[PDB]
């Protein structure tokens, strides 16, 4: 349940700092680059073992 | 000098200094002595919250517990003039003031004062040092409990006809059960008759072997008769915990004394946990000088 | 806790003085040491 | 779940504010596997505080595992503590080798660019390339230790949540283990003649280790002072904010 | 399911991606660096521990 | 669940909470944040004290100096067409952003810019590193100096007909002296000839044996027509300082380039206090690849 | 200070690192020591 909650928190924020790097100016790439390494970032890992 | 250090007018300075610099210094000083005093007072409320409400976190200074006694006698000397009655009003206004607090108008009510054992008995347990059960219940003391020192019908107490008493008491302690001493081949002489376990004895005598016989006959007063405590007021809980507590007091008339001369009379309380001092000597025992000229 | 709670009452002060004494003496030393390391 | 904090603000203010990467990849998988692992499964091994029996029972419906407090002492307070104690390691590596704090912010766009070997520092002298990655790769180094460091203080607050350390005691011989191996950790890779060409870690100075001790103090107390609170007044703020 | 579950996979690719950065050098550019390839050295041992 | 989690009208709460919690959780964060904020700026604060403002404490990382170049051509590559006029553009702008501070009219006056040997000479020393006699003087370094680029004839200075120029620059640095190899019987082949001591020597050459011969003319432009740099320009006092410093330039000319094929130059300096580094190939040398195809 | 003030550019990375390793074989050792004292 948490790590659901979390995993809703982390791609909410992911989409985010999508439409911060582009109303900075970063490439369309650099953005979803982005997003990919921060929703790794934020869910937890190892809770369960 | 007398006047250039005063006030001189080129450079604006008073007593040394200009505006400006009085200002930073008095400002700076203001704001360093604020620090100061912010730290010395955090610095002692995590003092004051380390301590619990209901125990001093220390219990071994005192213990075990001292005897202490009124009237308040300055240098433990009781002299008085059985004519002057200006003479024993200190003392009558103290002993006084002891038994004011055992008047039975305060002892009123269910609350939170209980009727216990008229005669000595065992010790009482109203639970562990909480605040779940409230306040605790604490045994009544009766005054007239006290046969001729009492106050209530001789106001004096005794001091009026070359009769006087000595309300004594056991110093409050929390947590202190008293131990009296057992009935084995061992003990002194004196408290091998009426040997109530529950009661704590009280027994005063004659610093010298002379005294003895200027001594007259020391008629102790209080619960059941006996002379000394009854167990049942034990333990003692804390003020917080037993407000409106009073502790049990024993009286000593000290009939027969021989007139016009200084008879020094020592009072001792026995048992287990009660040990006397050689540099303290209000541990346990007490001293008291009676000189009742007339 | 009980009529038999008389530790609540007691103080081991023979082990403090002992300790208290032991580090004296060491810090005294210490100092003796540094004072004279070398004769001067 | 603390740790999580430090490794993502990085790359947080590399982005927004547009400076030299604190934290990199090397880096990042070394505080994983060292402060996370060892010191982790030592916790298991506690003991238990002398109240675990003088403690009412849980109503499950009520009282969870992961709840809206354990966040809040992680992410929100211990975190973000730990976030300063490594970023001051790093202001610091920069300002003594020339490179200022003022003069940091945008320099990021000209920094990574292997072509402006006269990159201009405070003090006014220029540097090549390889000279400047050098010092970020000294301030990766520095925030890993400084991450050890505070990791120190949050290993030692979790081992009790209601009595002191005082009180209950390091009698733990797993986690001292923990405390003891990992400082190795650190100053293993930070030394050693090698990691330079393999892992990227360059050795540290003596007077850069200490720049995280404030912050590991300040950890470390704050907890103590939030439990005597606890201890004197149930039911009160502390204890329905706080107590995970 | 241990060494390729679902966390894993993304370092699997790390080392992928910089095992290609490395070939792309040493094929192209005389005297390269080795950065790519200790990178990759490094952070397969980590997806096998 | 959907409703009452929003908002409820018993409890009145709102997300979860009442008005007074939400209130005393924002107050809290709110101080706590602003105790962590003015931590940080003090522990950030006494760092700024710690260090002097004319000398950064450490100096072993920039040392030895490095050997930077106008144009900025991305990865040491230099490739334009002799026709298209829009292939060269990127590189005389950078050329032109070097040369541009070097403009005569920058360095006029008495201040801060003195008169210096147009021959070179040996260092010259202003002081130590305080504030006492102010800014420090700089010697004056002419555009003219170098001869067929400076951009004041041919503005693109040479990338029109296939004959190219290269300005090099030894990296700055404060109280760094430069030290030219002696006269001894161990000097490169090259060094032998114009041995003037006060020149810090630089000398292009080819990568590999064979492009030798593909490579024409290295014309070296100068201070005094040397291939060099002037040891009167050192040492350097920073930018607080010695503010409008100018530091020497040295242009070189590619002569006699074979078209249409890819030709690896290596620049290098020599020097006492000068070391190359296997990693850094910008610490003393620098690689250029030129392309003129046409 | 001088033509000659060469130190200003040295540093002694060696007795640093060899500090650092003889430090870091005495924690790890300590550790060892701690976490096996008994065979359990
Ligand atoms: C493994 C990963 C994946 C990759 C890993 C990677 O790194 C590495 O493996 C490398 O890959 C290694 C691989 C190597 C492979 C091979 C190599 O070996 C070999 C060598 O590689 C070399 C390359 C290599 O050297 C390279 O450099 C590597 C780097 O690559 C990346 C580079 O940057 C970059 O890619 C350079 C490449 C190039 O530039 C690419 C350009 C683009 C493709 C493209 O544009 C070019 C081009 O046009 O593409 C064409 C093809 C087209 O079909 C494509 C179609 C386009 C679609 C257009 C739609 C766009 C879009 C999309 C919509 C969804 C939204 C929307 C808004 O935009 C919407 C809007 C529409 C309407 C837009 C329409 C625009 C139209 C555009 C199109 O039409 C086309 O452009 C057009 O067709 C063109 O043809 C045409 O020319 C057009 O030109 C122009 C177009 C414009 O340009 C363009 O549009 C622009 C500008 C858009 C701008 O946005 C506009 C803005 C301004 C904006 O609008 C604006 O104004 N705003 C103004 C605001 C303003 O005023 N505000 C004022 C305010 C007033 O108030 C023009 O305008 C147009 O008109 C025109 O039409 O629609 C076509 O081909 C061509 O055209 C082509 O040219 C970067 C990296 O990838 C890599 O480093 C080669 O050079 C070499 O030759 C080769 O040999 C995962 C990543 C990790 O997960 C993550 O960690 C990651 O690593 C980090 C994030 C890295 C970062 O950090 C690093 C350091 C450390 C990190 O590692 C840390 O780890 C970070 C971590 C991360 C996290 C968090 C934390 O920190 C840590 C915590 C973790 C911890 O927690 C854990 C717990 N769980 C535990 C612990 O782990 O993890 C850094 O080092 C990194 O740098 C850093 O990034
Ligand atoms: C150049 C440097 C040279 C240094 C060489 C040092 C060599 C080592 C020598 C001594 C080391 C420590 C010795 C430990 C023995 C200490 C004696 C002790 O533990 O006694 C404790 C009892 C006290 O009774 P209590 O606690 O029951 O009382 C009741 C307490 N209440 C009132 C609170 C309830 O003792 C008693 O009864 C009987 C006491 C008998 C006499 C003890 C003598 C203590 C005085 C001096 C000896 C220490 C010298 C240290 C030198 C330091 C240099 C500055
Ligand atoms: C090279 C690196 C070196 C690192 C050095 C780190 C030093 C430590 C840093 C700060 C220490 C101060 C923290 C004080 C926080 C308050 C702690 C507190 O309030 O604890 C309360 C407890 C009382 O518990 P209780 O009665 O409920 O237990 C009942 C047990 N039952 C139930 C069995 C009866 O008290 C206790 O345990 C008694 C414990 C008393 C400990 C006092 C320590 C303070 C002395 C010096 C501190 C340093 C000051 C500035 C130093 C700068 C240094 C350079
Ligand atoms: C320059 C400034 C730096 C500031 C940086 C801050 C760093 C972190 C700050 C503080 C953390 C350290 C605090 C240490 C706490 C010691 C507390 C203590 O002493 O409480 C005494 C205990 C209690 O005893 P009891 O019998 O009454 O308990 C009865 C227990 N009941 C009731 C369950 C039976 O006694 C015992 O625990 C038994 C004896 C255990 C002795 C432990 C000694 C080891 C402590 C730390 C190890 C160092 C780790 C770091 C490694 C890096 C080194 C390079
Ligand atoms: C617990 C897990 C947490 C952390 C896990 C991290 C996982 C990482 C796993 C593997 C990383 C392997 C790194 C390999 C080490 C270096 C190998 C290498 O590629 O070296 C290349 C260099 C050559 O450099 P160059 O020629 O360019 O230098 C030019 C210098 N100029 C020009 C200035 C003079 O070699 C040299 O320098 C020669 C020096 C050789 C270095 C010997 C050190 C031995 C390395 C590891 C053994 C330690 C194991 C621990 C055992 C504990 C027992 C209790
Ligand atoms: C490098 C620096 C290293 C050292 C840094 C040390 C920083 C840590 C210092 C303090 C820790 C802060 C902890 C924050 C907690 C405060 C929360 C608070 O406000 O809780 C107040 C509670 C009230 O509870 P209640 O149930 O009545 O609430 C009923 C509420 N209703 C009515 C709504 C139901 O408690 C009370 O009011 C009475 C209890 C008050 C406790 C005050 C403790 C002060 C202790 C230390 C501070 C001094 C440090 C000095 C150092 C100088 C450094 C330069
Ligand atoms: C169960 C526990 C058992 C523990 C028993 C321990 C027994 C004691 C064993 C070693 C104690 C310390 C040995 C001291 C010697 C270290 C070697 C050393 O000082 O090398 C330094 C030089 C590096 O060159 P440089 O600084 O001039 O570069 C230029 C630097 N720049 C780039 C910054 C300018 O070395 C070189 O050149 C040549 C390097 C040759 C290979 C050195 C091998 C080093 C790798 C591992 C040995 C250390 C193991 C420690 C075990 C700890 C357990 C975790
Ligand atoms: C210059 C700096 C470091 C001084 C900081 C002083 C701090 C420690 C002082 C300033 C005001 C103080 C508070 C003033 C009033 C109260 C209310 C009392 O019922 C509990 C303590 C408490 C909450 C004090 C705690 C300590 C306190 C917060
Ligand atoms: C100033 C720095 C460098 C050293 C500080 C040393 C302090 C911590 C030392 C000096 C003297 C020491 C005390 C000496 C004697 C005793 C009595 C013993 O029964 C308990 C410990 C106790 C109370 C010691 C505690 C630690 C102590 C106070
Ligand atoms: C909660 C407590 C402990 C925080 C105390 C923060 C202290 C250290 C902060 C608060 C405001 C800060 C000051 C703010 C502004 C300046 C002016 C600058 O030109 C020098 C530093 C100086 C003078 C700062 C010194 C550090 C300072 C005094
Ligand atoms: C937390 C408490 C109990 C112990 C704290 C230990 C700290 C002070 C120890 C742990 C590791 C130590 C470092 C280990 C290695 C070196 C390298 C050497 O060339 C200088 C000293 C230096 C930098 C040490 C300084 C002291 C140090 C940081
Ligand atoms: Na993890
Ligand atoms: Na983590």
């Amino acid at each position: 349940h948490f790590i659901h909650i979390i995993t809703g928190v982390a791609v909410f924020l992911g989409v985010s700092f999508f439409i911060l790097s582009l109303i900075l100016g970063y490439s369309w790439l650099e953005a979803v680059i982005f997003l990919i390494g921060i929703i790794v970032a934020n869910v937890p890992e190892g809770l369960l073992a | 000098g007398w006047k250039k250090f005063l006030w001189d007018s080129e450079k604006k300075e008073f007593l040394g200094r200009t505006g400006s610099s009085w200002f930073k210094i008095f400002l700076f000083y203001l704001i360093f002595y604020g620090c100061l005093a912010g730290i010395f007072i955090g610095t002692i409320q995590v003092l004051l919250l380390t301590l619990s409400d209901f125990e001093p976190k220390y219990q071994d200074r005192v213990a075990p517990p001292g005897l202490s006694h009124a009237p308040y006698a300055i240098k433990t000397e009781i002299s008085f003039s059985i004519s002057n009655p200006k003479s024993y009003e200190s003392f009558v206004k103290s002993m006084h003031k002891l038994m004011d607090l055992y008047n039975e108008s305060s002892q009123a009510g269910n609350s939170p004062f209980e009727d216990c054992s008229d005669t000595p008995a065992d010790y009482i347990k109203r639970g562990d040092l909480d605040d779940s059960q409230g306040q605790k219940k604490a045994c009544r003391f009766s005054r007239m409990w006290l046969k001729n020192c009492s106050g209530l019908d001789d106001t004096t107490y005794g001091y009026a006809e070359g009769k006087p008493c000595v309300v004594a008491k056991l110093n409050r302690i929390i947590g202190f059960y008293p131990k009296p001493l057992k009935n084995t081949t061992d003990l002194p002489e004196e408290l091998q008759a009426n040997y109530n376990q529950y009661v704590l004895p009280l027994r005063c005598a004659a610093k010298r072997e002379e005294d003895r016989e200027k001594i007259g006959s020391i008629e102790y007063f209080g619960l059941g008769g006996y002379a000394g405590f009854p167990l049942q007021y034990y333990p003692y809980y804390g003020k917080r915990l037993q407000k409106k507590y009073l502790q049990p007091l024993l009286a000593i008339q000290f009939t027969n004394l021989t007139q016009n001369m200084e008879l020094r009379i020592e009072c001792k309380v026995y048992g287990e946990n009660i040990d006397y001092s050689e540099k303290d000597r209000f541990r346990g025992r007490f001293e008291v000088k009676i000189e009742v000229k007339s | 806790e009980g009529p038999d709670n008389d530790e609540r009452f007691t103080y081991d002060y023979y082990r403090l003085r002992v300790v208290g004494l032991i580090v004296a003496a060491v810090l005294c030393v210490i100092g003796i040491i540094i004072l004279l390391a070398g004769k001067c | 779940l603390t740790s999580n904090i430090p490794e993502i603000t990085p790359f947080l203010v590399f982005i927004i504010g547009n400076v030299p990467l604190p934290l990199g990849t090397v880096t990042i998988l070394c505080i994983d596997l060292g402060t996370d692992m060892v010191p982790a499964i030592s916790l298991a091994y506690e003991q238990a505080e002398s109240d675990i029996m003088k403690r009412q029972p849980r109503n499950p419906k009520t009282d969870k595992l992961v709840n809206e407090r354990l966040i809040s002492m992680a992410y929100g307070q211990i975190g973000m503590i730990q976030a300063l104690g490594g970023f001051f390691s790093y202001f610091v590596i920069l300002a003594e080798n020339g490179f200022l704090p003022m003069d940091l912010i945008g320099k990021r766009v000209r920094w990574d660019d292997r072509w402006i070997s006269d990159v201009e520092d405070s003090f006014g002298q220029q540097w090549t390339y390889e000279q400047r990655k050098i010092v970020e790769f000294t301030c990766h180094t520095s925030f890993f230790i400084s991450i050890v460091v505070v990791q120190w203080a949050d290993l030692i607050i979790c081992k009790t949540r209601r009595n002191s350390i005082f009180q209950q005691g390091m009698k733990n011989k797993i986690l001292i283990f923990g405390l003891f191996e990992e400082t190795a950790l650190a100053a293993f890779l930070s030394y050693c003649p090698g990691t330079d060409v393999a892992l990227r870690m360059y050795p540290l100075k003596p007077s850069w280790w200490f720049c995280a001790f404030p912050y590991s103090l300040i950890i470390f107390l704050y907890d103590e002072m939030r439990r005597f609170i606890i201890r004197r007044s149930p039911g009160g703020w502390v204890e329905q904010e706080t107590y995970y | 399911r241990q060494l390729f579950g679902g966390f894993s996979i993304l370092l699997w690719i790390g080392a992928i991606l910089c095992f290609l950065a490395y070939g792309i050098q040493a094929a192209t550019e005389d005297e390269p660096a080795n950065d790519n390839l200790y990178l990759g050295v490094v952070l397969s041992t980590v997806v096998i521990v």
